[PDB]
């Protein structure tokens, strides 16, 4: 009996999921009751994992005994979640036999309960009643304006954006997503204001609105006491803001901060996003980005388009350039690059010269215009003289007899900056172990 | 050993005598020493290259005005080797704390 | 620099410590 | 404890070495030596 | 009224009206059909944007068109590779597509591309081109007549050197009591109970 | 030990395989032969599949017939062994199969023979042995997975316990794998550990063995090291004497005759590209020496015209400069160029600057594991 022995490994699960659901209301209820909120981020620390297993059903067996002291909300979980649970089923599993004193669930537990349900929908595809619910679920969290509610109601946002941004219409999400984010910076919460901040910079990221995001960014303050995904999104989109804005070595920067704070166990997808922009910004400013971003085992697959790049300008050749851009369009567009294409189109010659200088200090400019196959040798002054407008290069030039002069790099030690950066860092320890003696827990 | 223990004599004594003859001395002409130690000039500088390499003196050739700048080499500074090697102990430190925390979290 | 690297890193270890030993006292308390 | 939904998705280290040139000495000795 | 602000040459009446256009264009797309005239006038913004050397906003407005229409198009293309060409620095080059122009609309928006050109090659010989005589500026920097190089003078005019090299790139102090006040912080962190 | 199999048989595989010596007639005489006489049925059989050689008909049907009538009787033989006799020859019949498996190129089935073997087996000894077998099969077919599961199993084995004769032949194993991996640290130091007690001679001639260790070290070595090790190496030298060429190389290197360095490393540049074991390695190793014999040059000057690294090199100088700006672009040199004025300058960092810059990086790693560490608890 195959179908026998799979619903008894169902059925087992199930148990141990409830219960372990039982737990999380546990830790939420507790947490409510000690006046700490953090214990709700760690009950909400494994959700990807409770989403995993779906509990396709064992949604409905809990709930079932879960909401009874309000059970208004059964005239909408029910139906919408069907009645699917086999004839028998001996375990009536719920709250103190549900209700001991039939009290309301505490409004973090039904939301985060309710959440869940939304989740289940949400990969079970079915976004109408999902959305609807989830609106239903927005009212509640509007309504209720408690502070531990304030990281469910961060999630609720998140999960509801997603699910609007599958149906492809957001647009309501900006308008409903920018009151909550300016309820929530009225009331000076800090998780629930990036995660915020960061839907809707993908919602106006999404449409292109790129200008008036950049407004919004700018007129913005981000939280410092935010979660590393949160840090990690956050930067992601201000790197690639700034990226089309121009203004590259903020974008490098920034996409290098983002990646390293970013999780390195999981979020392939956003490691090959992070990679991709941080690959091509680097490669306008004219650094060859290194080979272990190529070499990484969970990029290469995703990569390979921008590796035949890196060596098509590498080599220094518009003509396997173009056709590499031929072949690899599409996907190029599907990330949404080819802005950068031409921004790299013009800043072949410029990774050109900057190598040049770099291996050069008197080089002369007909030489320098003939290795770089730039006719016409004063098209190559007019070039090194943009490219020190631009500072890829320190280098004066002397058209009285035509050559660069590379400047003499100084002794950077015998200044004061490296004390500005020890002090920096100082700071960072002190501020590192003044925040752990903070955190130390003692019980009574 | 005469076939060849007159050419080890010969090389640490040309060592000794280019020591002696550079050490009352700052950036200098190759000329004026290879005529100082009546030597011919390549093999002069190429002994100098040697010494060089083996960091018998902290002295570099220059073949432009062809001379040859000494120094004085100041001590490395062992806090900053110290502080590196402590750096690393302490990466490898804190890996140790962080695979214990996500075993007991 | 590398002193103040010294405390914090001894002050996280002990932070480390703390937590997990009060959560396992507050296990034993909940069973 | 997040993933980033939103996103979907020669044993050595090496540069950008491989240059396509051709033999690095032969050639380039042979044809130097013959010149020169 | 985005023309005739061009034919009156009022760059504030030009802007207004065409982000007036803008949010037409761009907002109601389904509800609206294609307008005929809307490429033309959103190219020669290109070439206005350009002019005024904005170029963030520039390219702003070119990733907000559809890709196709960058390329496809020739009034949305000219702009674009004069655009390619300016940040290149091929200003010759720049100089010789002045008669490839789509529309006769893309007038006078030229020459406040070709003053903008004139000024970032001011700045560029400023910091950089040390000591350049009149002769080579003249030259590069393609003004009028050498009276009208000494009129550009009015453009503070560097100080011309000796022989008219128009001067050149223009180019301690313990900070003790900064790094004092520093000092006492970092012992005041590590000394109170906290 | 015995060629189980014959590493040169694999050296022979990879040359008629390269493109200009697959017309290699004596090479193709010499692997057919040993084909023909080691009974090498199933290799022959793929090599001729690979390289698209007429399928031999009738002398591969011989062959075959040969081959099968000793499995038969091999096999015969370790039933009569089971029926009849004790485990101790047991194992010896099993392993004698799985020997002849190698000896005919039963890749897979010497594979699980050995194995098997190896599971039943108690002696140290025969494990060790069985394993180096495993790994001889291994390296021959550049299964990487095959060799590093062997070594780990062999190591496991010796700090069981060993004794030094197996000790030394690993020890030359894992520095063959090392080359093969392009490991020249480790492939240094292992060989020039087991110059003194070279026993695994069935894997390749000595002095071929020797040619390799001076390579690596030249690769891996610092002066000073080179110096004590190889050039004062007690065999390290006599074994030179004989050496007629690699001698001139690792001299003319050392007291810095150039020219003569490039001549020699252009030669061993070939030799290596044939070498079907450094083929991988070549243009790699060819890189290195020509950016050592640069940085050695340069590192007793500060400013050296040009034509004179021309003429010290005994080359061109268009060649030298796009070379040293190459290298210079890689970055693994601090030297500059001017060629307006044809000369080179060395930009070398203090010590405090290099030491410092060093310190940030690595300060800037830490401090990130620290944050985020700080991060994940204190949330």
């Amino acid at each position: 009996t195959a179908a026998a022995a799979a619903e008894h490994s169902q059925r087992e699960l199930d148990t141990v999921t409830l219960e372990d659901i039982k737990e999380h209301v546990k830790q939420l209820e507790k947490a409510v009751s000690g006046k700490e909120p953090r214990f709700v981020l760690r009950a909400l620390r494994m959700l990807p994992s409770t989403s995993r297993r779906l509990n396709h059903y064992v949604l409905y067996k809990a709930v079932q005994g879960f909401f009874t002291s309000n059970n208004a909300t059964r005239d909408f979980l029910l139906p919408f979640l069907e009645e699917p649970m086999d004839t028998e089923a001996d375990l009536q599993f719920r709250p103190r036999t549900g209700k001991a004193a039939s009290t309301p669930l505490l409004p973090e537990v039904e939301a985060y309960l309710q959440l869940l349900v939304v989740i289940f929908m949400m990969n079970s595809k079915r976004y109408k009643e999902a959305q609807k619910i989830s609106d239903d679920l927005m009212q509640k969290i509007s309504t209720q304006n408690r502070r531990a509610l304030d990281l469910v109601a961060a999630k609720c946002y998140y999960y509801h954006a997603r699910v609007y941004e599958f149906l492809d219409k957001l647009d309501v999400v900006r308008s409903f997503l920018h009151a909550r984010l300016r309820t929530a910076t009225l009331r000076h919460d800090a998780d629930g204001q990036a995660t915020l901040l960061n839907l809707l910079l993908r919602n106006y990221l999404h449409y292109s609105l790129y200008d008036q995001a950049e407004k919004l960014v700018s007129k913005s303050v981000f939280p410092e006491q935010a979660n590393n995904n949160e840090w990690a999104r956050y930067l992601y989109y201000t790197g690639r803001i700034k990226a089309i804005q121009l203004e590259y070595s903020e974008a490098r920067r920034t996409m290098t901060n983002a990646l390293r704070k970013a999780p390195q166990h999981t979020a392939v997808g956003f490691k090959q996003t992070v990679h991709k922009l941080l690959i091509v910004v680097e490669l306008l400013l004219g650094e060859i980005p290194d080979r272990l971003q190529f070499r990484q085992p969970s990029l290469k697959r995703s990569l390979m388009p921008y590796f035949l790049l890196t060596q098509a300008v590498r080599t220094g050749n518009l003509a396997k350039f173009n056709q590499v851009l031929d072949q690899f369009g599409e996907k190029f567009q599907a990330d949404g690059t080819y802005t950068l294409i031409i921004r790299l189109r013009h800043n072949v010659i410029k990774t050109g010269v900057r190598m040049i200088s770099l291996s050069y200090s008197r080089i002369s400019l007909a030489d320098i215009a003939q290795k770089l196959q730039l006719d016409s040798p004063e098209d190559a002054e007019f070039i090194v003289a943009k490219a020190i407008r631009d500072g890829v290069i320190e280098a004066s030039i002397n058209h009285e007899k035509g050559y660069v002069q590379s400047k003499e790099m100084i002794d950077i030690y015998s200044t004061r900056e490296p004390q500005l950066a020890f002090h920096q860092r100082i700071s960072f320890c002190l501020d590192i172990h003044n925040m752990s003696v903070k955190a130390m827990r003692f019980p009574p | 050993i005469i076939s060849t223990h007159l050419a080890k004599l010969y090389d640490n004594l040309l060592e000794q005598n280019l020591i002696r003859v550079i050490e009352p001395f700052s950036r200098v002409q190759i000329e004026h020493i290879s005529s100082l130690i009546k030597l011919s000039k390549a093999d002069v500088e190429r002994k100098l290259s040697q010494m060089i390499l083996d960091k018998k003196f902290h002295g570099i050739l220059d073949q432009g005005e062809g001379v040859l700048i000494i120094f004085d080499e100041p001590p490395v500074d062992k806090t900053y080797e110290a502080a590196l090697e402590t750096i690393q102990n302490m990466s490898k430190v804190v890996d140790s704390l962080y695979n214990k925390a996500k075993k007991l979290t | 620099y590398l002193a103040s690297l010294i405390r914090s890193v001894v002050a996280l270890h002990n932070l480390i410590n703390n937590k997990i030993a009060n959560r396992d006292a507050e296990k034993k308390e909940g069973q | 404890d997040d993933e980033f939904e939103e996103f979907p998705a020669h044993v050595w280290e090496d540069n950008w070495d491989d240059d396509n040139v051709e033999d690095d000495f032969s050639n380039q000795l042979r044809a130097e030596l013959e010149k020169h | 009224g985005a023309q005739w602000s061009i034919l009156r040459k009022d760059i504030p009446s030009f802007e207004r009206y065409m982000a007036q256009l803008k949010c037409y264009y761009f907002d109601y797309k389904e509800q609206l059909p294609e307008s005929a005239y809307m490429h033309q006038l959103l190219g020669l913004n290109l070439l206005f944007l350009l002019s005024q050397n904005r170029v963030a906003e520039f390219h702003t407005e070119l990733e907000r068109l559809p890709a196709k229409d960058i390329q496809t198009n020739v009034y949305i293309k000219h702009p674009v590779s004069l655009e390619q060409y300016l940040m290149e620095g091929s200003y010759n080059k720049v100089f010789l597509a002045k008669g490839n122009i789509p529309a006769e609309s893309y007038t006078f928006f030229i020459d406040i591309l070709l003053d903008t050109i004139r000024d970032e090659i001011a700045g560029c010989i400023e910091k950089a081109y040390e000591k350049i005589l009149f002769t080579e500026a003249t030259r590069i920097l393609f003004f009028n007549t050498p009276k009208k190089m000494t009129d550009y003078a009015k453009k503070r005019g560097w100080v011309l050197g000796p022989n008219n090299y128009y001067s050149f790139a223009s180019q301690t102090t313990i900070p003790s009591t900064e790094l004092a006040k520093q000092v006492i912080e970092y012992a005041r962190q590590l000394e109170m109970i906290v | 030990l015995p060629k189980n199999p014959d590493l040169r048989i694999a050296q022979l595989r990879f040359l008629l395989s390269l493109p200009e010596h697959r017309g290699d007639a004596a090479v193709r005489d010499e692997l057919m032969a040993a084909v023909r006489d080691n009974n090498m049925a199933p290799y022959y059989e793929a090599l001729c599949k690979s390289l698209d050689w007429q399928i031999d008909v009738d002398l591969l049907n011989k062959m075959k017939k040969a081959n099968e009538d000793e499995l038969k009787r091999l096999d015969e033989e370790l039933e009569d062994a089971e029926k009849n006799l004790g485990e101790s020859e047991i194992r010896d019949a099993m392993m004698a199969k799985a020997e002849y498996l190698c000896r005919i190129g039963d890749k897979e089935g010497a594979l699980t023979a050995f194995r098997k073997t190896y599971d039943k087996t108690v002696a140290l000894g025969h494990r060790l042995d069985i394993v180096f077998y495993l790994l001889r099969i291994g390296l021959f077919y550049m299964d990487n997975d095959l060799i590093t599961r062997n070594t780990e199993k062999a190591k496991s084995l010796i700090e069981e316990g060993g004794d030094w004769d197996r000790r030394n032949r690993l020890k030359v194993y894992q520095g063959l794998y090392c080359v093969a991996i392009r490991d020249f640290k480790q492939a240094a130091e292992l060989f020039l550990d087991t110059v003194s007690t070279f026993t695994s001679y069935e894997l390749m001639d000595y002095k071929t063995f020797v040619t390799y260790t001076v390579y690596v070290s030249m690769i891996a070595l610092e002066r000073p090291d080179l110096r004590e090790k190889v050039i004062k190496g007690a065999e390290i030298l006599e074994v030179l004497h004989s050496l007629p060429a690699v001698r001139q190389y690792l001299f003319s290197l050392y007291e810095c005759r150039y020219s003569v360095f490039f001549q020699s490393l252009a030669v061993v540049e070939q030799e290596m590209k044939k070498d079907w074991l450094f083929a991988p390695h070549y243009r790699y190793y060819v890189r290195e020496m020509r950016i050592h014999a640069y940085s050695q040059l340069l590192e007793s000057y500060r400013s050296l015209t040009l034509g004179y690294m021309a003429e010290a090199f005994g080359v061109g100088v268009e060649f030298i400069d796009q070379e040293l700006s190459r290298f210079i672009a890689a970055g693994r040199l601090h030297c500059k160029i001017d060629k307006v004025n044809e000369i080179v300058e060395t930009n070398r960092p203090d010590s405090k600057n290099w030491q410092y810059q060093e310190t940030i990086k690595k300060g800037d790693l830490l401090l990130n594991r620290v944050q985020k560490l700080s991060r994940v608890i204190n949330m």
